[PDB]
């Protein structure tokens, strides 16, 4: 199956550089060029250049002198890297490949990758559970709190528990760190029987904690 | 650069009703259009390209039209997991670019939120900070009021709500309200109440608890 | 109408 896997979400300082790795698999790097689009607030959908199968590269005007796209066709592998971060290039990075060799219909993207252009310091989240206390339905929950930058990955026992999962969008707090909780419905029956446990990763921060949540 | 208009900026339909999106070009681009399905949390998905063409795997209720410089993607009948953004693509002249996007909401039956407080954990408490949790569950529309009260006090100003998207199976959404005080001032009171207010409701709903 | 970065959709 063709898939292009891109590195982690970073924080970049405002006028330092951004390089992001998108590794590919089910087809090679000789044979189709790879796209770099991002998605901001302010520009929305944009396209920033590419690498064409033999390695020449064309950036969209607003990045010639400052985006450089590279590759290691053996290890199936394309270089992002760009300079001079302002804070209006935050934004999800995707790397996408396209129907056909030379063409530009995005058939395939990576899973994107989010850059925050900022000065503060990474910070990893504390987890703090919701705990159940109607209609034999229980809601619990874990409050994932004041972390920088974003995202936070939630899933629910290793990824078993999907139904009933709600993850909240992040808020931005007054003290410029973020918050956001994940609820799941369960019977309440079960609370005796199953374990519920957060699975969170704090990827920029390399934070991973898994929080177990019981009756209280 | 070829700009792309993309209209309405968010539609609204119920499920099983036709919807077209509409994407204007700023000069003549033949057929030279691709269409794109994002869902929350989502990458894009080519659902159309030149205009008509058709993409493998994608439901047969997915189809475009267009040439010059007006096209539009239709879906002939609307299904819940459609909500989503969705955007054309130009590439007739270089560089390719995109429309802004248009939102594509969809319309269910009055739902009421179910309603769930949590207080603070003790574990949280040993920092200093108190985060009390409100939850509205599955409810449809979006809007809602949550006023919190602390021994009767009015809380204003100390909150903050999050709305998830909408569900892709039953169209609904749920939202959290989390009130924050120093650990001194929820030591200092007793009685915590989330009333919410919704048009699924005859009356205000209100959860409390009572610390300790 | 823009793209939100934290709920990952058109917020408008």
């Amino acid at each position: 199956q063709v898939q292009l896997k891109q590195s982690g979400p970073g924080l970049v300082q405002p006028s330092q550089s951004l390089s992001i790795t998108c590794t590919v698999s089910g087809f090679s790097l000789t044979n189709y060029g790879v796209h770099w689009v991002r998605q901001s607030p302010g520009k929305g959908l944009e396209w920033l250049g590419v690498i064409w199968s033999g390695g020449n590269t064309d950036y969209n005007t607003p990045f010639t002198s400052r985006l450089s796209i590279n590759k290691d066709n053996s290890k199936s592998q394309v270089f992002f890297k760009m300079n001079s971060l302002q804070s209006n290039d935050t934004a999800i990075y995707y790397c996408a490949r396209a129907l056909t060799y030379y063409d530009y219909e995005f058939a395939y993207w990576g899973q994107g990758t989010l850059v925050t252009v900022s000065a503060a310091s990474t910070k990893g989240p504390s987890v703090f559970p919701l705990a159940p206390s109607s209609g034999g339905t229980a809601a619990l929950g874990c409050l994932v709190k004041d972390y920088f930058p974003e995202p936070v990955t939630v899933s629910w026992n290793s990824g078993a528990l999907t139904s009933g999962v709600h993850t909240f969008p992040a808020v931005l707090q007054s003290s410029g760190l973020y918050s956001l909780s994940s609820v799941v419905t369960v019977p309440s029956s079960s609370l005796g029987t199953q374990t519920y446990i957060c699975n969170v990763n704090h990827k920029p921060s390399n934070t991973k904690v898994d929080k177990r949540v019981e009756p209280k | 650069d070829i700009l792309l208009t993309q209209s309405p900026v968010i539609l609204s339909v119920s499920p099983g009703e036709r919807v077209s999106f509409s994407c204007r070009a700023s000069q003549s681009i033949g057929t030279n259009i691709h269409w794109y399905q994002q869902r929350t949390n989502g990458s894009p998905r080519l659902l159309i390209k030149y205009a008509s063409e058709s993409i493998s795997g994608i439901p047969s209720r997915f189809s475009g039209s267009g040439s010059g410089t007006d096209f539009t993607l239709s879906i002939n009948s609307v299904e819940s997991e459609d909500i989503a953004d969705y955007y054309c693509q130009q590439n007739n002249n270089w560089p390719t670019t995109f429309g802004a996007g248009t939102k594509l909401e969809l319309k269910r039956t009055v739902a009421a939120p179910s309603v769930f407080i949590f207080p603070p954990s003790d574990e949280q408490l040993k920092s200093g900070t108190a985060s009390v949790v409100c939850l509205l569950n599955n409810f449809y529309p979006r809007e809602a009021k949550v006023q919190w009260k602390v021994d009767n006090a009015l809380q204003s100003g100390n909150s903050q709500e999050s709305v998830t998207e909408q569900d892709s199976k039953d169209s609904t959404y749920s939202l959290s309200s989390t009130l924050t005080l120093s650990k001194a001032d929820y030591e200092k009171h007793k009685v915590y109440a989330c009333e919410v207010t919704h048009q699924g409701l005859s009356s205000p709903v209100t959860k409390s608890f009572n610390r300790g | 109408c823009q793209y939100n970065l934290s709920s990952r959709a058109l917020k408008c």
